[PDB]
């Protein structure tokens, strides 16, 4: 038996990304750049490919690496530039033009996508593997009935007994 | 939680803060002391129930500050569990009473014989509702849960605090009717001793009923156990 | 609604499905029984009436 | 093995999951993300939020499934009927004595339970009574309490009584009047109180610092390390344009778990106040702000006007190992040789790298049974790293302690408080070693106030021999460990950043530099620092070291940068800027680099990816980052090799094995302007 | 507070240590068995259902006992020998919880036949539990007995776990309501929902034993509960107009 989101229209997407003949298409480095139409002093810039921990406020996993076949994951992050405050109200000013746009628009399924589309644009990269999470639990408190073992004080002696 | 505690934290009164002392006698440092043996030396902190109580007529009727801490050093905990088990548990007064704690059931099957009217009777009488103390500091009226004794409601508990840990008295008084609790609070004010138990039976064995809440009718009908007591007896444990 | 709140007997966005048939390969379009059921004389032409509203649920 | 994994069955699905997991690790295995309240994986199970209720076949009714072992063969089912009521009528439950409070709440918008009520509960309410009222609580200057919104959890006394350690937190009352708290009025003094406003799965607890200055959803989070201790605690910045919000831990198994310590979490409000914006010179009216172009050409004319040999480099607490490597080119290109750390210790040898680092790393430290401490208080120096020992301490590691007698939160022996102490364990006069030569996995622990002793190589002697006769370092296992509470010291001392021989026998008859330059150095003793220099200051903050120097150089906090640290079992880490540089301010290396030029003896690098293959280039492990290298241990050959450091200075049995730091929460230029620490302080000055 | 089961008190129990908890009716009837024989003791009562009880007999009755009687007797027998009958003769009958507090009461009709026994009381939808029997007559208001037994189970909670915990007082509150009649119809299905959310989703057995009662007062007294909410309006509905 197979049931892996077998009941949303992601079965129509993760089919229709291997369609034959496109889902062998390839470029040369650098080259999606060329043909992008950006000016090209953006791509010598540096990207981080990276998947975002799970935050420490909340206990849920769904935006976590553990969900990763089921929901992209993976994200390109790139370094700030200068901002300053405005004289006349104080709000934050910015001339960054990649301020929000890989934060917001760029998520992928796995690492080497993000590596593939880096790749083509032009954008040297740097890969973070995120932190695995560990599922055993401590020696103590394993399972329920160890908070209430013997383990707490020892066996108790019976020598405070009537007839010792 | 009982009546007369309202908070579940401590409050500072001058009669009722860190500064107030508190230490055992030598006696009832000698019950505190076997009722420890009575558990594991590993395991002392199962003591606590039974020694707070202990502390608890010694202190006059209620647990202070300074008594929980002092039972906290006593066994070796941390004051927090200590605080935890007095703020559990009903009996366990965290506020200064009176001399005689008056409890009250009212739970259904004593509700359902006139534990109201025996209530009205109290009010009446000693003009303090449920969870005061009156003005000459001798009685503290309460309201408890089922005690037990619903064959002979409506029942009341009166605890006297009057004679320390040694003379500690715990009484039920039993198929009650206004005039009988009257009487009661009036005994034991006057200095004398009312008569423990049910106040028109024995014990539990059939005879009449309070009708109403205010007349005991008695009733005459079969009662068991009215003859000779059994022979001692055993069948041949071997084959 | 007021007192009988429960929501997953009513939850219509998070029970719909999609199921990936079997693959469309060796079927048998009989157009036969397609053109069978259609008619051939003026009277006997069936027409699907126009819905007088979407579906409302009762509310 | 007796089939040690065992084969359950969640919606018909077949998981294999290890023996002794519950029902809610195998539904984790499956893919399946049970909602929950009172379960935590660090904490211990208790079972009472009723939320992760699923159904098991041939049970009638729900299941708990965090608390119920997971039998062979189990059908777990949870997309059920019964299963979505039983969450329905939780929720409902949980909701209806909750106040309305979400808009003055800190928790909306990261609320569990706000997000759980969306996706597993219903949309309306039947409840039309009166709600259950509270009154908030005093815990600190730390935590803040509105304690209506408590769903009595017990996620707050589990990690009270058993990471904390402290168990000052329980449940008085009864039913729905059991209330959560501390009896009396009492402060939260553990140096890990922050951790329970993330344990805390609603805003009863919110952190006082922070409340009511941001929501969730308007934070850039950065993830990036931490720089107040030499653990390296990885961490995440949320900041609002220019300026930093909060910190919080991130997850680390190898590291830090999920835990930080007060001032890693609450020293981010120093960074607001005392910072360093403009390159200054002194002139005859004193400090005034200059340009880039004459702050750099007047410390070029004062380091070329001075001899070689009358030129002092001080590497702060905080200084990334690109700047070091920077400072240390620089000052060798112009035939210094005089480099000194604040950290102390600065003519301690580094030849190998496994005499100053934890052998065992912090994760393989959970594999030891007995563990000796040497002159250490890991409770101040790292208490996350304490945290993990006392969790050693929970499943049967013995612990016992060499030096001075401190609060540690566990049950230890004290087998002694000096050098002389030391002796005696090693000679065999003390029945601890008994207990480390029967051990099957014994570990060494030495702090860093030993190495800054004057006496430290005999000590350290000392050490080796108690290694070799109890069996610490063998086959198979190596036991022997030494922490350091400083950010930059490892990676100095991996890069070689020490005095020459000459230098050290200049000091030794007491030369005394003119120019001096401190990268960061705020804490520099007296003796290093004459009166009368010439003091070049680069730094964040103004503080001793910028009141005294004639020329100051603006630099990057760990905030606004992306610097090399290394921790104290040798695994290289990397800050991230979370905000760009402040003012007119540049980065540290840079400054460096551009200040080389104007001397005249450019630096071979002019990129950060440069400065870190220069970095690769001295030692090869710098280029691996997130990893440690398993370091050689060369048996008795190197205590053979430096017998003349301990035939010289020789050793003081009598002067106690103690710890450095004095002042917790003031360490650095950071957390000294840090008001928030400064009210930690004063809180529990004002207790007594 | 309870502990979750598993693990079980025979495996790890007091001090972590193999632990059996009994009634002690149970033991003090054991050496009486032993010496008298097994047989001697299941001679009574029904199969599955032996041996004697105590039955303690509190309420409207004309003599209260707690009197020693043989399994499976009937309610009637056990009610108008040995304790008097009830307090205004037997059509005076309003209803009777069987087993203490913790199981539903029975209406006249049931209870005029059923026998006292496990098997009995289970099959007219309520239970023997400790045998305790509480009569009320015609002159009782059930949603008011009912209604202290709901502030009782409020008082008793311990609060560890969410049903329990925040439902019984709201049970409390909806029994205060529906005593004056100051509810509304499909609140009385609401409640029985109520009690339905709280039953079989707690830590023990409390939360099962405070929606029991009120699940008996909706089942045999509906229409004493509708009645309430309907007269009620003859006295609040003239001040609305
Ligand atoms: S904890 Fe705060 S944010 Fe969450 S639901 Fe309650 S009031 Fe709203
Ligand atoms: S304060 Fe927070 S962690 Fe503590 S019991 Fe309440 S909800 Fe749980
Ligand atoms: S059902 Fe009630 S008494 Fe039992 S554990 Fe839950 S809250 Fe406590
Ligand atoms: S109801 Fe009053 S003693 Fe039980
Ligand atoms: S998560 Fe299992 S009952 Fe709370």
């Amino acid at each position: 038996e197979f049931a892996t989101a077998s009941a949303d229209y992601s079965i129509a997407m993760k089919k229709a990304a291997e369609i034959t003949g496109a889902a062998e298409s390839a470029m040369g480095p650098k080259e999606g750049g060329f043909t992008a139409g950006v000016p090209l002093d953006t791509f010598t810039r540096k990207a981080r490919i990276y998947a975002p921990a799970r935050t420490a406020s909340q206990s849920g996993l769904a935006r976590t690496v553990d969900f990763a076949t089921t929901t992209p994951a993976w994200k390109i992050e790139f370094e700030p530039t200068a901002k300053w405050q405005n004289p006349l109200m104080g709000w934050t000013s910015s001339a960054d033009p990649l301020e929000n746009v890989g934060r917001s628009a760029l998520v992928f399924y796995t690492k080497e996508e993000a590596m593939r589309f880096c790749e083509k644009l032009g954008w040297e990269y740097e890969v973070t593997e995120p932190n695995k999470r560990r599922t055993q639990r401590t020696k103590r408190y394993m399972q329920y009935g160890d908070n209430f073992g013997t383990k707490r004080a020892g066996v108790p002696d019976l020598s405070t007994l009537p007839s010792n | 939680t009982n009546s007369t505690d309202i908070f579940n934290i401590h409050k500072d009164t001058p009669e009722n803060n860190a500064a107030t002392s508190f230490e055992f006698s030598e006696a009832t440092l000698k019950v505190v002391n076997d009722i420890i043996a009575r558990y594991p030396p590993n395991y002392k902190q199962s003591a606590i129930i039974p020694v707070l109580d202990v502390t608890q007529q010694e202190n006059g009727g209620w647990l202070s500050l300074a008594a929980m801490n002092r039972v906290a050093k006593l066994l070796d905990m941390a004051p927090i569990r200590v605080y935890e088990v007095a703020t559990f548990y009903t009996m366990f007064n965290r506020t200064k009473i009176g001399k005689y704690h008056v409890q009250i059931c009212g739970t259904t099957p004593c509700r359902l014989q006139g534990s109201q009217k025996i209530e009205e009777a109290i009010t009446k009488h000693l003009g303090i509702g449920i969870g005061q103390t009156t003005q000459d500091g001798l009685f503290t009226l309460g309201e408890m849960e089922c005690m037990g004794a619903c064959v002979n409601a409506p029942m009341v508990a009166i605890a006297d605090y009057t004679k320390g840990v040694s003379g500690f008295e715990y009484i039920y008084y039993e198929d009650l009717t206004p005039k009988d609790i009257v009487n009661i609070l009036d005994t034991i004010k006057k200095g004398g001793k009312p008569k423990p138990g049910s106040q028109y039976r024995l014990k539990a064995e059939p005879a009449g009923a309070v009708h109403g809440g205010e007349k005991w009718v008695p009733k005459d009908g079969e009662t068991t156990l009215t003859g000779a007591p059994r022979a001692p007896y055993c069948r041949d444990l071997n084959a | 609604l007021v007192y009988d709140i429960k929501y997953f007997v009513r939850d219509y966005r998070r029970n719909n499905k999609y199921t990936a048939r079997t693959v469309d390969a060796k079927t048998t379009f009989d157009f036969d029984k397609l053109y069978a059921g259609m008619p051939t004389k003026p009277e006997q032409v069936k027409n699907v009436t126009r819905p007088l509203i979407m579906p409302t649920r009762g509310y | 093995p007796p089939s040690d994994h065992l084969e359950v069955f969640v919606n018909e699905q077949p998981v294999k999951i290890p023996k002794g997991s519950s029902v809610l690790q195998a539904c984790d295995a499956a893919g399946i993300d049970i909602p929950r309240f009172c379960y935590h994986q660090r904490l211990s199970i208790a079972g009472n939020c009723r939320m992760c209720l699923v159904e098991v076949e041939k049970v009638p009714k729900p299941v708990a499934s965090c608390a119920m072992p997971a039998g062979p063969g189990m059908k777990i089912k949870t997309e059920t009927p019964m299963v979505k009521k039983a969450r329905e009528g939780v929720m409902e439950f949980l909701l209806i004595n909750h106040p309305l409070d979400c808009p003055i709440c800190d928790q909306g918008g990261e609320c569990d339970l706000q997000d759980q009520a969306m996706i597993f509960g219903s949309d309306r309410s039947r409840f039309v009574e009166a709600k259950r009222a509270v009154e908030d609580k005093n815990l600190g200057p730390l935590v803040k309490t509105v304690m209506t919104r408590c769903i009595q959890c017990t996620r707050c006394v589990r990690f009270a009584s058993e990471v904390a350690g402290t168990a000052e937190l329980g449940v008085t009352g009864r039913g729905r009047d059991s209330e959560i708290g501390t009896y009396v009025e009492k402060l939260m003094g553990s140096e890990l109180s922050g951790n329970v406003v993330d344990l805390c799965p609603v805003g009863a607890l919110t952190s006082k610092p922070y409340a009511f200055t941001a929501r969730s959803w308007e934070l850039k989070g950065t993830e990036s390390i931490d720089v107040s201790d030499g653990l390296g605690a990885n961490i995440r910045v949320d900041a609002r344009g220019t300026e930093v919000m909060r910190i919080l831990p991130r997850l680390n198994e190898a590291v830090n778990e999920e835990w930080l310590s007060d001032k890693g979490r609450y020293q981010y409000d120093g960074l607001k106040h005392q910072r360093l914006d403009k390159p200054m010179v002194k002139g005859p009216k004193g400090l005034q702000v200059a340009t880039w172009q004459d702050a750099l050409g007047a410390a070029a004319a004062a380091l070329t006007s001075a001899a070689p040999g009358e030129v002092r480099g001080i590497a702060g607490k905080l200084a990334d190992a690109e700047s070091m490597v920077a400072l240390m080119d620089l000052l060798r290109g112009l035939g210094a040789g005089d480099l000194a750390h604040e950290g102390g210790f600065s003519d301690m040898p580094a030849d190998v790298r496994s005499t100053y680092t934890a052998n065992t790393t912090v994760q393989g430290l959970e594999q030891s049974d007995l563990v000796l401490l040497v002159g250490t208080n890991p409770r101040w120096e790292s208490p996350v790293f304490n945290a993990r020992l006392r969790k050693m301490f929970l499943d049967g590691t013995q612990v016992g302690l060499v030096g001075a007698p401190v609060d540690l939160t566990y049950k230890y022996e004290h087998v002694g408080s000096d050098p002389a102490a030391l002796a005696a364990l090693a000679a065999g006069q003390h029945p601890f070693l008994e207990r480390l030569k029967k051990a099957a996995r014994p570990a060494v622990v030495v702090g860093p106030g030993v190495l800054r002793r004057a006496d430290r190589e005999a000590v350290m002697k000392a050490v080796h021999e108690l290694c070799g006769k109890a069996g610490v370092v063998k086959e198979g296992w190596n036991g022997f460990n030494v922490i350091h509470d400083t950010a930059s010291r490892v990676a100095a001392l991996d890069m070689g950043f020490g005095p020459s021989a000459a230098a050290r026998a200049r000091r030794a008859q007491g030369a005394q530099p003119k120019v001096v330059y401190l990268l960061g150095s705020d804490d520099y003793s007296e003796e290093d620092v004459p009166e009368g220099a010439f003091v070049i200051y680069q730094g964040h903050h103004g503080d001793r070291g910028a009141s005294r120097a004639n020329v100051v150089l603006p630099g990057a906090a760990y905030t606004e940068k992306s610097g090399l640290y290394v921790n104290f079992e040798g695994r290289v880490q990397q800050t991230r800027a979370a905000v760009p540089l402040v003012g007119d301010a540049r980065e540290d290396w840079a400054i460096l680099r551009a200040l080389s030029e104007v001397v005249g003896k450019r630096l071979p690098y002019d990129s950060h990816a440069a400065v870190r293959a220069r970095l690769a280039g001295i030692a090869p492990h710098f280029a691996n980052i997130d990893a440690v290298q398993t370091p050689v241990w060369l048996n008795g050959e190197y205590v053979k090799g430096v017998e003349a450091l301990a035939k010289a200075a020789p050793l003081q049995p009598s002067a106690p094995l103690t710890s450095t730091i004095s002042n917790f929460y003031m360490t650095d230029a950071i957390s000294r302007a840090s008001r928030t620490m400064a009210k930690c302080i004063q809180a529990r000055q004002q207790t007594k | 507070k309870p502990r979750l089961k598993p693990p079980f008190p025979a495996g790890v129990g007091l001090y972590g240590c193999p632990t059996t908890v009994t009634n002690v009716e149970t033991v003090a009837v054991s050496p009486t068995i032993l010496r008298r024989g097994p047989e001697w003791f299941s001679s009574f009562g029904r199969k599955n259902n032996a041996g004697t009880k105590l039955f303690c007999i509190s309420g409207h009755v004309n003599r209260p006992v707690t009197v020693e009687e043989e399994m499976s007797i009937p309610l009637k027998e056990l009610i108008e020998r040995h304790a008097g009958g009830v307090r205004g003769g037997w059509d005076n009958l309003l209803a009777i919880i069987p087993g203490g507090s913790s199981v539903p009461l029975l209406p006249k009709k049931i209870c005029d036949g059923v026998l006292m026994d496990f098997d009995a009381l289970k099959e007219a939808q309520s239970g023997l539990g400790t045998a305790a029997v509480i009569v009320m007559d015609k002159s009782t208001d059930v949603i008011d007995a009912i209604a202290r037994l709901s502030y009782f189970y409020k008082h008793e909670s311990c609060g560890q776990c969410t049903p329990c915990r925040e439902g019984t007082g709201w049970l409390y509150d909806i029994m205060t309501r529906m005593k004056k009649g100051d509810a509304r119809l499909e609140e009385i299905d609401m409640l029985w929902e109520i009690t339905k959310q709280i039953e079989g989703h707690t830590i023990c057995a409390l939360g099962d034993a405070a929606a029991w009662p009120v699940q008996g007062l909706i089942r045999h007294f509906r229409g004493e509960m509708e009645e309430r909410i309907k007269s009620a309006g003859g006295k609040k509905k003239l001040a609305a107009t």
